[PDB]
């Protein structure tokens, strides 16, 4: 049935739907929660670092592709690493080729159709990770979200993985607060800290579990973990 | 038998690709979006679905340009169209590279569909989930087409894709009969905004933003540009009054 | 196994159902059309069906001008239609480029004929569900009618029609030709040939046609071409004069 | 056993079976005080239920028997062992370490299988490998 | 062109093909190898399914990869030949490249990936052949005996057999060989071999085929009589009681 | 403590009784929270018992 | 059947999960990163007497500063190993210095997905994921010692201690119990060594298990049967006190 319609990313549902996408879409929420937001000044990432054991380390969900550009993930890390690396090239590439920073905008453009190729092309599969991407640029701080559907969006703020809604609702609730928190990463951050607390469910964010990043005007993409998250904890 | 549905390139006993038909499922599943061949030019209009506060308005812009004279809009997978958009954005410069001229819309057209038609030609080559309203002023006047994942487009004095088309289909067909004369892009601008809201009323349930663009041999001067600002607000207010 | 229908492989009968189903896609457009070699000319007429206002109806043709000399009518979906003409488009200049003189009509047919047989034999390749009839007035063969199938099968015609109602006009012309006993419509003005045709299209289709009803084209010496609605109208007028 | 939701009433004799199911459902619905009296249905399949069954106010909670685990086996073992004469220097923890999670009944194939190992090893108290071999043996010989 | 992955973790996390490869190996007529203290001896059964063969031009089971390196296997006689080649190729390469022929391991480890390739290689199946590898490294007298399998896995053996009823003869040898006391003499090793062969070969001389490598490319395959000597020799030791 | 919309958004697309599944859990979880009063947490724990 | 890259409804890869199956099959392999070093121990799991436990190696050096172990189908690693060995040298070859085991680790993890049949987005050629997951020990200047579980998932972590293979789970709890920051290598040795012998089917000897450490000084260092048998007996003494 679906095993008819789901099995192949090349194959629509009778409703014209790609369950693999929807499946990849599932691994999304399967992924750990992480949060992001932007002011016009700064764009902030807030991540939940999940570990395997305490013996293990804590999986990091945040990536730096660039000074003006770094991202966070939920779902399958391996995909993003490529993509990030792939992306890292681009800002590089641009600033290589053009000495031009990749537009966080133009960035989101890329992976989309890039992802789109994962979709329309039989024998393959979509990526298993949706992305939260903060970037600052000539157009300012930009938080963008990607979907393994290929679909990208700039948001003032957002979160993903598991139950991001709590933050999200609160963030969507919080909306004008942080976007107007300007030159104050901290409350931009602590908004997320509160945000992520909203979608915090199982436990509280910790030194190990909380991961944070910010890019901003004069804030390059900058990741905060541990003691860096400690004060915001 | 069955499974004819499953593989793209397959001719079902009826001689049909149900995937394409299933693609059309995703196609109509697209957000309602319209386009208008007006007098000098064409005009492109699409509802922008606002799903949340966190959405930064006006940023995510569905209509994409090819060259500067070719505006394009599609209902279906946004990645699909963009994928094909660049795919188009290629051919023009490509064409324009060889032919030194920016490509004629019709020239530019058939390119796409063939490419799209490829996406029919193999059971794996999943056609695109998009039908696409596109066109613009070219060497002779405007042109406006809307292309099916089938690889079917045609000349369309107006065109609409997405869910709310039928709300628009009349509305366009109206202005067809309201204005078999023709229409100023700006009135097409005005008319569309209504039509979209009307088209939106199929989708009316949720908040939305409205992307409208256009290619006016008059105003864009044979180029495609976006309906923007006041004339945009005008058409809105125009529409948002006429919606009442 | 039962995939034999899903794909091109010899059925237990050595049959190809996709082919047989491609045949379905042929009249799936439901356009009836004809090809008649006039005395001088070859003339092709077809149903121009304009279901919508929002259409630019002008844009609608399955009769395609292949070369200087050669045009073709398509019976089948416009994507597949738009394809083969393109495919055809190449060979001509190609042939001409290679061979210094334009491609003879059937050559294209035989050429294009080769094509599906490939896809016929090439499983992942699907054959195309269009029926194609190439016509020209050949420097060698003068008026010419070559129809090809989704199967790569093709032949020369004293004339032909094609469409859902093909048989009817087929009979009609077969009637008229067994009547007229000569391969071609004997008329010097293709106009008459057209007028003859539009008659016998109106005749066998039992169908009066407006000028927006008809896809009309004429293969003439060195030039294949078509008509505006007005020559069509001229015919509609002209044909209204014989009757 | 009584059947769940089924079209099998089309046979015409299964109606009684359903009628009994009907009876029960009809009966059980209203007049069972379910604050005190507990209504519980053991089954292999949770899905088979006559739709009347899982209805709220009839079956509210719906539970799976939690498969006896590394620990559960141990104690389920330990009890299985107590009928046997079994070594207590060894642990049913130790055995259940080796064993994957299996039904609280089969955990005797662990234990009661070594009443022979008790007398095979002639350890009146059957040793670790006695039951390890049982876990070996029964699962080895299992192959199903 | 043909990438189609024929080897897949099944739900259990397994490749049946891999698992079936062994079946052909099991199906493969038995082959044994054993190391004397100075030597390695390779017993192998001839598939006796037919005869009227010219046995000369009938291919022997054990095969020399290198003057000091020979191999025996179990499975498709086809799969071997390729493996045989590349190995033979390999050493010659190693020879030419390293100014030295292979160690037996290296060669073994070499051929290991080969099977291991087709394992994780799509479009192919792995070999139907597990092998036994006998040779004494250049400037090494030491007996070296390496079992391998289409899974791409291999090891060292005090002795080893493979093929149909390998366990039988193996179970035989597993006791019948002593780690601390290799049947140091070739014969006793060969005899212990022949013993282990009659376990499975079921009383045959032609059908038994022996191979023995001694140090420094010293290698011998015995005539059935030489075999039958031990065959007959063993028989008495039996019939004595 | 109850806030439906939070529940109602955190729960998703329940045919009613799954809310009641949440809810009866909540009541259950209310005593499992020791309360005779049945709260958002009871209901979020009505959410917490896996709502898929 | 079904594509291997086919996502589960969960958004998971069956094969991966099935790759995860063969993982547990492996000899239970255990390692502990001390600040003294990273202790490693594994199950030889000798399946036949004539098999000489010597030719069994589930523990391998990538480099002095980097060496690791395998539990799973030991075939897949070979490449990965040499592949791993490659980059280290390669890095060093380029960087005149040792690679971050992590970087190497991370690098080698990237091998994971490189199975595929004409996949969408890049050519990754293998029939299937890797039938083995790997304990990665290393010392790097930056991070001191480093311990990692390489996984066919391509995901990995830095384990204060880690057990993989058959009985690793309780061993992991054991490690979880046994592990503390202040562990001495020799503790962790006997710890694992016991925990092995503990979790080991076969009674631990030097031949049915294998030991190694990696040490900021000596780097990756495998333990002989002898010192193995020594620490083994040492357990038996220490294991039996109270």
């Amino acid at each position: 049935f679906r095993n008819n319609y789901d099995g192949d990313t090349v194959t629509f549902s009778p409703t014209g739907r790609l369950f693999q996408v929807e499946y990849a879409l599932e691994a999304i929420k399967q992924g750990s929660v992480t949060v992001g937001l932007r002011s016009n000044t700064h764009a902030v990432l807030v991540a939940l670092k999940r570990n395997a054991d305490e013996l293990s380390s804590y999986q990091k969900k945040i990536i730096k592709c660039d000074e003006h550009m770094g991202l966070s993930l939920a779902g399958l890390a391996p995909d993003a690493r490529v993509l990030s690396n792939y992306l890292r090239q681009q800002c590089n590439y641009s600033s290589l080729v053009f000495n031009r920073k990749l537009a966080v905008e133009r960035a989101g453009h890329l992976l989309c159709d890039k992802a789109q190729k994962n979709t329309q092309s039989y024998g393959g599969r979509p990526y298993g990770v949706g992305l939260l991407i903060i970037g600052y640029d000539k157009s300012g701080a930009h938080l963008l979200e990607f979907q393994p559907s290929g679909n990208v969006t700039e948001l003032y703020g957002t979160a993903i993985g598991a139950r991001s809604q709590g933050a999200k609702t609160y963030l969507e609730r919080t909306l004008d607060t942080f976007i107007k928190i300007d030159g104050n990463p901290d409350e931009l951050i602590k908004a997320g800290v509160e945000a992520i607390s909203q979608s915090l469910r199982d436990e509280s964010l910790t030194v190990d579990n909380l991961s944070i990043a910010i890019v901003g005007k004069d804030t390059p993409f900058t990741i905060y973990d541990g003691e860096a998250v400690a004060k915001y904890i | 038998g069955t499974g004819y549905d499953l593989s793209n390139s397959v001719f079902s006993p009826d001689g049909r690709n149900f995937q394409v038909e299933y693609a059309v499922k995703a196609v109509e599943n697209g957000t309602t979006s319209i386009g208008i061949k007006c007098n000098d030019g064409v005009v492109f209009a699409v509802e922008k679905l606002i799903t949340s506060k966190l959405l930064v308005p006006q940023k995510n812009v569905k209509i994409q340009v090819v060259d500067r004279h070719i505006g394009c809009v599609y209902s279906g997978l946004i990645p699909d169209g963009r994928h094909l958009v660049n795919r188009g954005r290629e051919e023009a410069a490509s064409f324009k590279k060889l032919y030194k001229t920016p490509i004629p819309i019709p020239a530019f057209a058939d390119r796409l569909g063939q490419y799209v038609q490829a996406h029919t030609l193999y059971n794996s080559v999943r056609p695109f989930g998009v039908s696409t309203i596109f066109g613009g002023v070219d060497k002779n006047g405007a042109h406006l087409y809307m292309l099916e994942p089938s690889g079917s487009y045609w000349g369309y004095k107006g065109a609409a894709t997405g869910k709310g088309r039928q709300s628009a289909k009349a509305e366009l067909e109206k202005l067809v009969d309201h204005h078999p004369e023709g229409l100023s892009a700006r009135e097409a601008v005005k008319q569309a905004a209504k039509i979209i809201y009307l088209a939106h009323e199929d989708n009316k349930e949720k908040d939305f933003e409205l992307e409208i663009s256009w290619c006016s041999l008059s105003e864009t001067n044979g180029l495609h540009k976006f309906v923007k600002g006041d004339l945009l607000q005008e058409a809105i207010d125009f529409a948002q009054k006429e919606i009442n | 196994a039962g995939y034999d229908r899903h794909i091109t492989i010899f059925s237990p009968e050595g049959r190809l159902y996709q082919v047989e189903y491609a045949f379905k896609a042929t009249n799936q457009t439901n356009i009836n059309s004809l090809a008649v070699r006039g005395k001088d000319c070859t003339v092709v007429i077809s149903q121009k069906k304009v279901p919508d206002k929002l259409l630019d109806p002008t844009t609608v043709s399955y009769i395609f001008c292949i070369s200087r000399t050669i045009g073709m009518v398509v019976n089948g979906p416009i994507p597949d239609a738009r394809n083969a003409a393109l495919r055809a488009k190449a060979e001509a200049a190609e042939f001409r480029y290679k061979y210094g003189y334009d491609m003879p009509c059937d050559v294209l047919a035989k050429r294009m004929a080769n094509l599906s047989q490939i896809y016929t034999q090439r499983a992942y390749m699907r054959p195309l569900g269009v029926i194609l009839t190439f016509v020209s007035v050949d420097e060698e063969l003068g008026p010419s009618i070559y129809k090809t199938d989704p199967a790569g099968y093709y032949v020369g015609y004293k004339a032909t029609a094609t469409g859902p109602k093909q048989q009817e006009i087929t009979t009609n012309l077969e009637n008229h030709f067994k009547k007229s006993k000569i391969d071609h419509i004997n008329e010097e003005s293709w106009e008459k040939v057209v007028e003859f045709a539009i008659t016998h299209m109106i005749d066998a289709l039992g169908t009066e046609f407006s000028k927006n009803d008809l896809e009309v084209g004429v293969a003439t010496k060195d030039k294949f071409f078509t008509l505006s609605a007005e020559n069509i109208e001229e015919r509609l007028v002209a044909i209204a004069e014989q009757d | 056993a009584v059947g769940g939701a089924r079209f099998d009433d089309g046979a015409g004799g299964d109606n009684e079976v359903q009628r009994t199911m009907l009876e029960l459902i009809t009966q059980l619905d209203g007049f069972d005080p379910r604050g005190n009296i507990k209504v519980m249905f053991a089954t292999n399949r949770p899905n088979t239920l006559d739709p009347a069954l899982l209805r709220p106010g009839r079956i509210d909670r719906k539970v799976e028997f939690s498969l006896p685990d590394l620990e559960g086996r141990a104690n389920i073992f330990r009890i299985h062992s107590k009928s046997m004469s079994v070594e207590r220097g060894i642990r049913w923890e130790l055995i259940s370490r080796l064993c994957p999670n299996s039904t609280g009944a089969e955990l005797r194939s662990v234990c009661t299988e070594a009443g022979m190992f008790a007398i095979r090893a002639r350890r009146k108290v059957a040793t670790e490998k006695d039951f390890l071999k049982a876990v070996d043996k029964v699962i080895s010989g299992y192959k199903k | 062109g043909y990438d189609r992955a024929l080897s897949i973790f099944s739900p259990d996390g397994h490749i049946f093909q891999v698992e079936y490869a062994l079946e052909a190996v099991k199906r493969g007529t038995c082959a044994v190898g054993v190391k004397g203290k100075n030597c390695v001896v390779l017993g192998c059964e001839r598939r006796s399914t037919l005869k009227l063969q010219d046995t000369r031009i009938t291919p022997s089971k054990v095969s020399k990869i290198d003057s000091h390196v020979v191999l025996s296997f179990s499975g498709l006689n086809a799969d071997s030949r390729i493996l045989i080649e590349k190995a033979r190729v390999e050493a010659q390469s190693h020879r030419l490249t390293l100014e030295d022929p292979v160690t037996v391991e290296y060669l073994t480890r070499y051929v290991a990936g080969v099977q291991q390739r087709y394992t994780q290689s799509g479009g192919v199946r792995p070999f139907g052949v597990s092998t036994l590898i006998a040779g004494f490294d250049p400037r090494d007298d030491e007996p070296k005996l390496y079992q391998t399998e289409p899974s791409g896995i291999y090891s060292s053996w005090s002795a080893q057999t493979i093929g149909r009823n390998s366990k039988t003869v193996r179970e035989f040898l597993e006791k019948n060989y002593d780690r601390k006391e290799p049947p140091a003499t070739v014969e006793e090793c060969v005899k212990l071999t022949v013993r282990s062969l009659l376990e499975v070969v079921q009383t045959g001389a032609k059908n038994i085929e022996i191979t023995v490598v001694k140090p420094d490319s010293d290698i011998v395959a015995l005539s059935s009589e030489e075999i039958n000597q031990y065959v007959t020799q063993i028989e008495q030791e039996k019939q004595e009681q | 403590d109850i806030n439906w919309q939070e529940l109602a958004r955190s729960t998703d697309e329940f045919n009613g009784a799954q809310l009641k599944a949440v809810t009866v859990e909540a009541g259950m979880i209310a005593l499992r929270n020791g309360q005779s009063s049945v709260k958002h947490e009871d209901f979020v724990e009505g959410i917490s018992e896996v709502q898929a | 059947d079904r594509g291997v890259s086919t996502f589960s409804p969960e958004g998971r890869l069956f094969q991966v999960e099935y790759s995860l199956e063969a993982i547990k099959l492996g000899s239970t392999a255990i390692g502990i990163a001390t600040k003294e070093g990273v202790v490693l121990g594994v199950e030889k799991r000798a399946t036949s007497p004539l098999l000489e436990s010597d030719s069994i190696e589930k523990i391998v050096e990538i480099d002095r500063h980097i060496g690791c172990a395998m539990s799973g189908l030991t075939a897949d690693a070979r490449s990965m190993i040499e592949h791993a060995r490659t980059a280290a040298v390669t890095h060093n070859l380029y960087y005149d210095e040792d690679i971050n085991v992590e970087s190497l680790t991370q690098s080698v993890c990237d091998l994971a997905l490189r199975f595929g049949e004409g996949a969408s987005g890049e050519e990754r050629l293998m029939s299937r994921p890797f039938g083995v997951a790997l304990l990665i020990a290393g010392h790097d200047a930056d991070d001191g010692y480093q311990l990692f579980h390489a996984e066919p998932s391509g995901t990995f972590y830095r384990y204060n201690a880690k057990a993989i293979g058959s009985g690793s789970e309780g061993a992991q709890a054991e490690l979880l119990n046994e592990w503390h920051s202040s562990l001495t290598l020799k503790e962790a040795e006997l710890l694992v060594l016991k925990i092995l012998k503990q979790v080991m089917e076969e009674k631990l000897d030097e031949n049915n298990a294998q030991l190694s450490c990696i040490t900021k000084q000596d780097g990756f260092k495998i333990y002989d049967n002898e010192k193995t048998a020594e620490l083994i007996k040492e357990l038996k003494e220490k294991e039996a006190a109270e």
